[PDB]
């Protein structure tokens, strides 16, 4: 609901994986743009 | 208020957009459960987003944020992948609409890596995969993520098991 007193957003930081980026959590819609909209497929490896 | 703007090919922004969401694709430990099996993506469309209104909003509160800090958004470029991105180009993101609990809490999610984003555009898990064939590694139906402009100021840092 609502970000820790004092912060504006969370940094979910992956401690196991060392290969796995972050994620990160908001708690206002303004404080993000949507820019750029993406369509795609994902590809079968070979 | 929303016009979607298409980019061409050889545009240097369609180009650093493509390159960001190709090189953030990682494995991930369901093994493709929730969001398929790929190393890379086929990229069919960029469509930059244009609202002025919504532009206005960010802008605004970028600036209280930055003011609270230091002088410093600390602004990203982050993905979004959800069912809700259709809703959210028009209507902008919002906090009402996300309110199921994740890894960390409520709230609304964003990734750096697009595969971690790709598992969710069906879904939380991936939900049923596909509309057309449920299948939730369908390599025939298009998919949609955001590439999105995020202020994150004093970021409280959760370290996670994962
Ligand atoms: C039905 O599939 C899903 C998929 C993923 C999720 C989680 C992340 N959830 C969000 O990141 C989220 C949800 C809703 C919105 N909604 C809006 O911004 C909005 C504007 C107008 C209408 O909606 C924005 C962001 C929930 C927390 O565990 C991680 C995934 C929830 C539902
Ligand atoms: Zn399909």
């Amino acid at each position: 609901a609502h970000s820790p007193p004092g912060h504006h957003s969370v940094t979910g930081r992956p401690s196991v994986n060392g290969l796995a980026l972050a994620e990160y959590v908001i708690y206002r819609g303004e404080q993000a743009y949507p820019e750029y909209l993406i369509t795609y497929q994902i590809m079968r490896p070979e | 208020g929303t016009i979607l703007i298409d980019l061409s090919p050889d545009d240097k922004e369609f180009q650093s957009v493509e390159e960001e969401m190709q090189s953030t694709v990682r494995e991930h430990r369901d093994g493709g459960h929730a969001g398929g099996i790929f190393n890379r993506y086929n990229i069919l469309k960029i469509q930059k987003v244009c609202n002025k209104k919504l532009w206005e909003r960010y802008t605004h509160r970028r600036k209280e944020v930055s003011e609270e800090n230091h002088n410093h958004a600390n602004e990203r470029m982050l993905f979004h992948g959800s069912p809700f991105v259709n809703a959210i180009i028009h209507k902008g993101f919002d906090e009402r609409h996300a309110y199921i609990g994740g890894m960390f809490g409520a709230g609304i999610y964003f990734a750096e890596n697009s595969s971690k984003s790709n598992q969710y555009v069906y879904g939380i898990g991936g939900g049923t995969g596909c509309p057309v064939h449920k299948d939730r590694s369908c390599y025939i139906c298009h998919r949609q993520l955001l590439f999105c402009r995020v202020t994150l100021g004093k970021s409280f840092l959760q370290f996670s098991a994962m």
